[PDB]
């Protein structure tokens, strides 16, 4: 009298192998060499801050997922990515509580108040960075980036470029490798490591070439049309990190192919407009945040054509 | 010969585990001792039994009479004695009225069966009458009647017949064996269908992983200039009657208008072989091919088995269970239906039996959407499955209808590529059912 | 060149909704759909475009050479009220009657705080006819752009799992705060 | 002092007069909308956007009148009195209705009707119906995933620990949102005064139904012979009760061998509980009404009648010219 | 022909609508003019008093003040090479028993963050700064409104001989150095430019 | 019986800030301190009381087509008188709220209550409704201003709490720092409304 007790469900009965955790682990693997370069250049305090941010993020999420009576999905490695990308946006002379406050703002308000993973419309790390810059401008402006051991530099390359003093800026090879006197955010000084990390993600299939190519092409064309150097404007500031890792966020980007091209062109235009005639030395963060607002408007005009539809010339709605 | 190539846009690449049963020879099932024949082996109107308990039947004798126009008769597979005219379990999950026949041992042919004729004198009306009388339905899976398909309405014009040889679901190899063994019957059935409809053009579409079948079909065609063979790139939704039309002819079927409005007639190679066999011999449809495979089968193989044999006899003939199964599926892995018991008989549209073990039948719980966008990229109809699923999950049928949810073909792949392991196709099916139901209670 | 800079400053740098805190109640009221937002925007554009010239003429032709500058506000609001009545007099007749779903925000166009606000701003800045017209049109275009973007974001958020307690107004206020931060990035430019 | 008061008064008066005349002229032109009989039915409606409708809101119903495009009693949620108040603006109507509540015709709770297999997917009734109709042993029973609770707008359905829903009669307002949302066609509407309901929906024969569930209907037909008012009929291999002919005699309840009919044995037994004030030594009920139950001699008041039998139908409560018999339920428990 | 000859009384109901509004408007004016009168006088008086208070703190002494006829102010603005005119509002001269004590000058410099700031500066006989104050500002309450606090008190003691420049650092270096507020820089530069133009006016006048 | 209910609708049941969401521009504009909110609430309460009494006293002669001009004329007259008195006697509060004192005439609450309760009631119900609405507006403004000021300045009513080394959150006194705060407060109230 042996039974079977089979399982009944709906089609299909097979699935693929990739999941969310694999994608986030691959993102962390791509981000590792920039962390190695940062630890080599800025010392042992550049790593500890990162750890602090990561811990805070995870803790916050768990507490919320315990209080709202929801499953604790902390093993998808998303808060780790948010914490690492937030920690890469900090100077070397920041106190310990700034990272905690930024992580709490990024996780509790931007992400978990809208539903959770994938339910928001804006970038958490960039919004937390913009909140920190506005709340405490003393700890985040032009002096926190220079290490205390150096007393000759006193200025970052973009500030010298805006002031017109292009005689004391570091050389282009030094700006490209980030190894001789180049200072700034701890995870933006090297463009070779970020390029390698972006190429690895393109090869795996997580991201596409469209946004990273068109962002840099628009920047180069804008720099060439006003009589500037295209190479310098691309290897200085937070452009490679933004182009490869922060403008390709899943929950804030369009899903089609034409919308991505328009999104990249708009980002590249606004970045240079704020850089050249604005009140900031850099405008990458606000250019990306302003294109997260117009994304639902682009997505309603760039839809594809269904199979078998020859379209009616605006007569159904009449 | 002039072999052209074709392909379409979108799709997936499953592992395609067909190599297990491709090199195994073709097997033949033994003589059955008991058959259960249901009254609904097609779609439309169920038949009415015309036999009683204790009666004696022959081989090929009719045991069911059609009711309306969209209906086909039902015959008997073996010669014996009728023991029950009650209702028995069916593959749809509910009991269906059936006839149980106990075999005698001798195959006595009904003394009213003779060959119909030859190709040179049958003509279209008698060809259609022979097709109706033999109870031939669609062997591609839908089990639509063939005599209805060959009756073109006067307000429609067609000019070509396309045979579907692009067998695309994994684990299935019956069509490969049929094409490699009986190519002449396939060509004869294509010619008969072409004469019946009244056209002078015919195409055959075979995928590029069956080059031996392509060579056999080319050799069987000979010097005929009205027949062509196409090679299609190996993809999953390639053979679904619409991507085949797009790849071979280049036309597109309109939004809800059937292939007959595109001027084509699509038919399967197994149906053509059955038409040719029934014309040559005069016997009705009582036997077909099957592929018994899976992870819990000792000796997977492709075997020819009569209609009415239970699943358990087929499983026992192929070795048995090496381990305890966790899932039994009638069909393929992408469009099959899970079963409850093993007393189910085989039918005219059954193409395989797939048994999976407990470890291979486990899928993780669904999670939150991460807006990756792969489901948009894999859709062959160019829809957006995520929006339809999210609208259907909170009972918004107007938004589902406005997002073109009624032209989905329920093909799998959108649910196959999801990293979050969701159930998009089930939600789309729920939305389609609700939209269809609301058109009857409000009109 | 001055007119273009005035228009650009009115639209982007000094948006009336996200910076100056003027058009907030209709911003949260009728921003649940794109079509209603567009209709409200074009109506408000017509109202300010008609009101700016009349207020300029009334202030500079009668009030100034009479030492009667303390009546300004009441006189101004009187004109605006009549104009809004005429708008409410037309929309029900010729415009579709299905657009009367604003729900009390149609007679509150006088109260919109952006018509009288832009009139007072134009008076205080000592502009001319063309400058006042351009400032009014720029303010109206900024209001229209802000409300259209808000409506699009809300339509996107319609498929999100806002748990049970925030729902409409709290999530609208949080979205407005995030948009205000993004536009706080759009500041400091000298034009 | 004279001019300082004279000038602003004149200016403001001229402005006000000109604006008023212009506004009156514009109103005489653009107000040709000509919609008469201001709604006056929204106040008599009380509406909460429940769903027993399909005109785009109660305000749309208020706008739809004076055009004759809507029915007088189109709203069933409010009731007959609500419709009487709504169309009493013009009047010439009067009516009344009966209150009803939702009920579940099933009593198989996860141990008398177990599961055939295991189901993987979302926890919803329609999603379960996609997967070959479900995994329950009985193909007509309750799945238990609470779609009806999800579609209820007034919060009246709670899913019990046994798997079957329960409806609060104080929060259910006579609609059908849970009736067409059930994939099994199980939820029904029953009058609140009815206590005899056949709770099953099984359309199978004897042996299969007996194997499927503990309290299934085997279509034996023993409940039809007990009833004499022709209120319960067996069709499609299932029994059903007509509520318009049921006298609540509680005779079919004890005759069912499988316990499918709801109700307890506490009924009737009040044979000729006659008030002594308003009968004239009638002598008409003593003869016959299907049982004897009365037999005696003349029965001058007060009546001397022993009560040990009869079924208590209720026919002897209204057929009297004076209605001297009073019906009172008084039994054990 | 007026939309098919509206029937007579359609004009009469016009006369009902306007007149009432007319009456209402008159009543409003009949209030406001009276409320205009007395308050206005008081307001003016208060303003004048406040203004003189703003002067009496900028030059701590017991003396009298005299105002130029403002034509000399325009003459000073025309000369010296002032690029932007009308940025000098009032110049006053202090007098104590005949001897010249100093000057008090009010200026509105442009190029602020949110418009025009009003800065009043007093100076003694020998070139020194005895203190500055802010009269009118429209800056951010938490960011640019800190100029009217402890930041002003550091301005005293500077000689009125050379210009003043602003340094973005905690170290005040040496002479004619002004340390700006952290996170607020344009507001400091506007006040510095106003003080510089006041020093230029004093240097031109006192020679 | 009919007066206390109208008076006590007011703060709790029909709060203009928390339940109706009206008059949002001065709510989000001037609430950077606990002093500006109280003064704005008191001025709005006086204007509301005067306008409601005046409008309810004349609900017999105003036609339907010219109601808005008469309403705005009366409200603007009262606003002008109050502003003149405040300019004469309280200059600091005038300078703190310079632009929004002429804008009390258009406040989304006075006109809304004028055409919904004052037009079809007596002189006694309108007075109680105006008093309740003014008290609710004042309480909401004071609470929001105190909450914003404590975080963004480190002091309540001008009295320091955290010392002289405290570094304030300067976003709370910025335009983006109001919206979020208000939203959270409303959410909290809704939760306590729905779970009780
Ligand atoms: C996703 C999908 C895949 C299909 N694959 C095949 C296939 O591989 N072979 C086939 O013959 N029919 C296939 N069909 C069925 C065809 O659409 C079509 O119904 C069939 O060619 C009709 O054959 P008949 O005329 O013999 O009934 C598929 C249908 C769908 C929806
Ligand atoms: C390709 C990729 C890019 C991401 N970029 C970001 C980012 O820029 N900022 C961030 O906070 N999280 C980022 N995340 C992770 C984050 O948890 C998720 O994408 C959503 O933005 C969370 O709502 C990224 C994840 C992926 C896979
Ligand atoms: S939405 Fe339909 S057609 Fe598109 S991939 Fe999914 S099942 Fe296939
Ligand atoms: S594939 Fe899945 S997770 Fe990705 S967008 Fe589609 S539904 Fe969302
Ligand atoms: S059922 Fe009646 S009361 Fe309910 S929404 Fe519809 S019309 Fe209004
Ligand atoms: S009554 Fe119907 S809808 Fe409700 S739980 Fe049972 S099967 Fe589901
Ligand atoms: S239980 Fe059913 S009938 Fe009763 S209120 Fe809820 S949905 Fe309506
Ligand atoms: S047999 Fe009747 S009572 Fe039992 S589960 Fe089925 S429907 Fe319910
Ligand atoms: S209760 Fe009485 S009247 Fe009703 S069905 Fe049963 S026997 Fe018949
Ligand atoms: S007596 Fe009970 S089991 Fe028999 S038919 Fe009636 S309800 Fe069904
Ligand atoms: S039935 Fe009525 S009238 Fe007849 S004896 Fe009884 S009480 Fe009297
Ligand atoms: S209940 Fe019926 S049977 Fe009994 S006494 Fe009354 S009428 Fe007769
Ligand atoms: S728009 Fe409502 S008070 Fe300003
Ligand atoms: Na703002
Ligand atoms: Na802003
Ligand atoms: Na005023």
């Amino acid at each position: 009298m042996n039974e079977l007790n089979l399982t009944v469900s709906s089609s299909p009965h097979i699935r693929a192998k990739h999941s969310t955790a694999s994608i986030m682990q691959n993102v962390i693997i791509a981000l590792l060499p920039a962390l190695a370069v940062a630890g080599y250049v800025f010392g042992l305090w550049a790593l500890a801050l990162v750890a602090i941010c990561v811990i805070s993020s995870v803790a916050t999420e768990a507490v919320i997922q315990k209080l709202l009576k929801k499953p604790i999905t902390v093993n998808d490695w998303s808060a780790v990515v948010t914490g690492v990308l937030l920690a890469f946006n900090l100077p070397i002379n920041a106190p310990w509580w700034i990272g905690v406050v930024g992580s709490v703002f990024a996780i509790a308000i931007v992400k978990q108040c809208f539903g959770g993973l994938g339910q928001n419309f804006i970038n958490p790390a960039l919004a937390a960075r913009a909140f920190l810059l506005a709340s405490w401008p003393g700890h985040m402006t032009s002096t926190a980036y220079i290490p205390l051991t150096d007393t000759v530099t006193t200025a970052t390359p973009l500030a010298l470029l805006k002031a017109g003093e292009t005689g004391s800026m570091p050389s282009t090879l030094d700006l490209f490798t980030g190894l001789n006197g180049v200072y700034g955010c701890i995870g933006e000084i090297s463009a070779l490591a970020l390029l390698i990390g972006g190429l690895y993600l393109i090869y795996k299939g997580i991201i596409s070439w469209r946004i990273p190519t068109i962002y840099l092409l628009t920047i180069a064309i804008f720099a060439l049309l006003v009589g500037q150097d295209p190479i310098v404007h691309m290897v200085s500031g937070g452009v490679m990190l933004g182009a490869f890792f922060m403008a390709t966020d899943y929950a804030s980007s369009p899903v089609t192919a034409k919308g991505q091209i328009i999104y990249a062109i708009g980002c590249g235009l606004i970045t240079m407009i704020i850089r050249l005639y604005g009140g900031y030395p850099e405008g990458c963060s606000y250019s990306i945040l302003l294109m997260n607002v117009a994304t639902p408007l682009i997505e309603r005009f760039t839809k594809e054509r269904i199979y078998g539809v020859t379209k009616i010339k605006k007569e159904a709605k009449a | 010969m002039n072999v052209k190539h074709g392909t379409f846009k979108g799709g997936i690449h499953p592992p395609y585990r067909k190599e297990s049963t491709a090199e195994v020879p073709l097997g033949f099932g033994k003589k059955p001792e008991m058959v259960i024949i249901p009254m609904s082996l097609h779609i439309g109107a169920p038949c009415t039994p015309i036999v009683k308990k204790g009666d004696t039947v022959f081989l090929g004798q009719r045991v069911g009479e059609p009711n309306g126009f969209v209906s086909v008769p039902v015959h008997a597979s073996v010669s014996g004695k009728v023991i029950a005219v009650e209702e028995r379990p069916h593959a749809s999950g509910d009991r269906v009225m059936s006839v149980v026949i106990e075999s005698d041992g001798l195959d006595t042919i009904d003394p009213s069966i003779k060959p119909y004729g030859t190709l040179e004198d049958m003509d279209a009306d008698a060809i259609k009458k022979m097709v109706l009388n033999a109870g031939i339905v669609g062997l591609g899976g839908a089990t639509f009647p063939t005599h209805v398909k060959l009756a073109i309405p006067p307000d429609k014009k067609v000019d070509c017949v396309v045979l579907n040889g692009a067998e695309c679901e994994p684990y299935l190899t019956a069509d490969h064996h049929l094409m490699t063994s009986q190519a002449e019957k396939v060509v004869m059935g294509l010619k008969l269908a072409m004469k019946s409809v009244g056209v002078e053009k015919g195409f055959i579409g075979v995928e590029d992983n069956k080059t031996d079948a392509i060579e056999a079909l080319v050799k069987a065609i000979g010097n005929d200039s009205r027949l062509e063979v196409y090679s299609l790139h190996t993809k999953y939704p390639q053979g679904a009657e619409k991507q085949l039309i797009a790849a071979i002819t280049g036309r597109e079927v309109p939004s809800g208008a059937l292939p007959a409005d595109a001027g084509v007639v699509v038919m399967n190679v197994g149906t053509a072989a059955q038409i040719a066999e029934s014309m040559i011999t005069g016997l009705p449809l009582y036997k077909r091919y099957l592929t018994c495979t899976g992870d819990a089968i000792k000796n997977p193989q492709t075997i020819e088995i009569r209609i009415g044999v239970p699943f358990q006899s087929v499983i026992d003939q192929c070795g048995g269970f090496s381990s305890e199964p966790g899932k039994v599926i009638s069909g393929g892995p992408m469009m099959g239906v899970t079963q409850f018991v093993t007393d189910i008989p085989v039918m005219k549209g059954t193409s395989g039996i797939l048994c999976l073990t407990k470890e291979s039948a486990k899928i993780a719980t669904p999670s939150n959407c991460i807006h990756c966008g792969k489901c948009v990229g894999v859709c062959p109809i160019h829809l957006q499955p995520l929006n339809i699923a999210e609208y259907s999950q909170r009972n918004m049928w107007d938004k589902c209808e406005s997002n073109n949810a009624m032209d989905c073909i329920e093909c799998g792949s959108c649910s196959y590529i999801c990293p979050a392991k969701r159930t998009l196709v089930s939600s789309i099916r729920v939305a389609k059912r609700e939209i269809i139901a609301q058109r009857r209670k409000g009109n | 060149m001055t007119l273009i800079f005035i228009m650009i400053s009115a639209i982007f740098v000094n948006n009336f909704v996200l910076s100056r805190f003027l058009g907030i109640c209709p911003f949260l009221g009728v921003s649940k759909q794109v079509e209603t937002a567009v209709g409200m925007g074009v109506a408000v554009t017509f109202v300010m475009a008609l009101a700016s010239a009349i207020t300029y003429v009334v202030q500079y032709a009668i009030l100034d050479p009479l030492s009667l500058g303390y009546l300004q506000t009441i006189a101004f609001i009187l004109i605006i009220a009549a104009l809004v009545q005429l708008v409410e007099m037309i929309i029900k007749k010729s415009s579709p009657s299905l657009y009367q779903a604003l729900g009390v925000y149609l007679p509150l166009i006088t109260t919109n705080c952006a018509v009288l606000g832009v009139a007072l701003i134009n008076i205080q800045n000592e502009y001319n006819f063309i400058e006042t017209i351009f400032n009014g049109v720029g303010a109206a275009l900024g209001f229209t752009l802000a409300i259209v973007l808000f409506a699009g974001i809300r339509e996107r958020l319609e498929t999100s799992a806002v748990p049970k307690a925030l729902e409409g107004f709290p999530i609208a206020l949080l979205t407005a705060g995030l948009m205000a931060i993004a536009f706080l990035g759009f500041s400091g430019m000298k034009l | 002092m004279l001019n300082a008061i004279l000038v602003p008064v004149g200016i403001l008066g001229v402005f006000g007069l000109i604006f008023g005349i212009g506004l009156a002229i514009a109103a005489k032109v653009f107000e040709v909308y000509e919609d008469p009989r201001v709604p006056l039915v929204r106040a008599a409606l009380p509406g909460a956007n429940c769903g027993g409708c399909g005109l785009p809101g109660c305000d749309a119903l208020a706008a739809n009148i004076v055009g004759g495009s809507a029915a007088i009693d189109a709203c069933p949620v409010g009731g007959a009195s609500c419709a009487a108040a709504v169309a009493e603006i013009m009047g010439m109507e009067a009516g009344s209705a009966v209150k009803k509540v939702a009920t579940v015709i099933c009593q198989g709770t996860c141990e008398t009707a177990p599961n055939r297999a295991e189901y993987y997917g979302e926890m919803d009734c329609r999603e379960a119906m996609i997967a070959s109709g479900g995994s329950k042993g009985c193909r007509y029973g309750c799945l238990g995933y609470g779609t009806c609770k999800a579609v209820c707008p007034f919060d009246a359905i709670v899913i019990g620990e046994d798997g079957l829903p329960k409806v609060d009669p104080e929060k259910c307002t006579s609609c059908g949102k849970c009736v067409e949302a059930c994939p099994k066609s199980i939820m029904t509407l029953v009058p609140e005064a009815q206590e005899v309901i056949v709770k099953c929906h099984n359309f199978d024969k004897g042996k299969i139904a007996r194997l499927s569930c503990t309290t299934a209907c085997i279509a034996c037909g023993a409940c039809v012979k007990a009833c004499r008012f022709d209120a319960i009929t067996v069709e499609n291999n299932c029994a059903k009760i007509d509520y318009d002919k049921c006298r609540q005699c509680y005779e079919c309840v004890d005759k069912c061998p499988m316990n499918c009919i709801s109700g307890d044995v506490e009924y009737g037994k009040s044979t000729a509980y006659i008030i002594e004030e308003n009968c004239i030594a009638c002598g008409l009920c003593a003869k016959n009404c299907p049982v004897n139950a009365i037999t005696g001699e003349i029965k001058k008041p007060p009546y001397v009648i022993d009560h040990d039998m009869c079924i208590g139908c209720g026919i002897c409560f209204d057929k009297c010219r004076k209605s001297a018999i009073e019906m009172r339920p008084n039994k054990t428990k | 022909m007026e939309t098919k000859e509206k029937v007579q009384i359609d004009w009469k109901v016009v006369f009902k609508l306007g007149l009432i509004l007319f009456v209402i408007s008159a009543v409003a004016a009949c209030a406001l003019a009276l409320t205009n009168y007395v308050t206005a006088g008081t307001i003016e008086e208060m303003n004048v008093q406040t203004n003189t208070v703003a002067r009496q703190e900028v030059l701590p002494k017991a003396a009298d003040f005299e105002a130029v006829p403002a034509k000399d102010v325009e003459k000073i603005a025309s000369e010296i090479g002032m690029e932007k005119p009308e940025e000098l509002l009032e110049v006053y001269i202090g007098k104590s028993n005949g001897e010249v004590v100093g000057y008090t000058v009010k200026t509105g410099p442009t190029s602020g963050y949110a418009g025009e700031v009003q800065v009043l500066t007093g100076i003694s006989a020998d070139g020194v700064i005895t203190g500055i104050t802010i009269i009118k500002s429209n800056e951010t309450p938490g960011l640019g409104a800190k100029a009217s606090g402890v930041w002003n008190d550091q301005f005293t003691g500077k000689s009125a001989k050379e210009e003043l420049v602003v340094v973005k650092g905690t170290t005040k270096e040496g002479s004619n150095e002004i340390q700006a507020i952290t996170g607020s820089t344009i507001t400091s530069k506007a006040v510095t430019s106003g003080v510089n133009m006041s020093i230029q006016v004093y240097q031109n006048l006192s020679k | 019986m009919n007066f206390m209910k109208n008076l006590t609708r007011g703060i709790i049941r029909e709060n203009p800030t928390f339940v109706l969401v009206l008059g949002m521009c001065p709510t989000l504009a001037v609430t950077t301190s606990a002093i500006n909110g109280m003064g704005m609430g008191l001025a709005t309460m006086l204007v509301l009381i005067g306008s409601n009494v005046a409008i309810s006293a004349l609900r017999k002669v105003i036609p339907d087509n010219i109601r808005i001009p008469a309403f705005v004329v009366v409200i603007a007259s009262f606003v002008t008188i109050v502003g003149m008195l405040m300019k004469a006697y309280v200059p600091a509060l005038d300078a703190a709220l310079g632009i929004f004192i002429p804008l009390i005439v258009v406040n989304c609450i006075i006109l809304a209550r004028a055409e919904a309760f004052a037009f079809s009631n007596g002189i006694a119900d309108s007075f109680a409704d105006a008093v309740g609405m003014g008290l609710g507006f004042t309480l909401a403004l004071t609470i929001l201003g105190s909450i914003r000021e404590i975080l963004g300045a480190g002091s309540i009513f001008g009295f320091s709490l955290f010392g002289a080394a405290y570094e304030p959150v300067l976003l709370m006194i910025l335009p983006p720092g109001a919206f979020l705060t208000l939203g959270l407060l409303i959410g909290l109230i809704n939760w306590k409304t729905k779970k009780a």
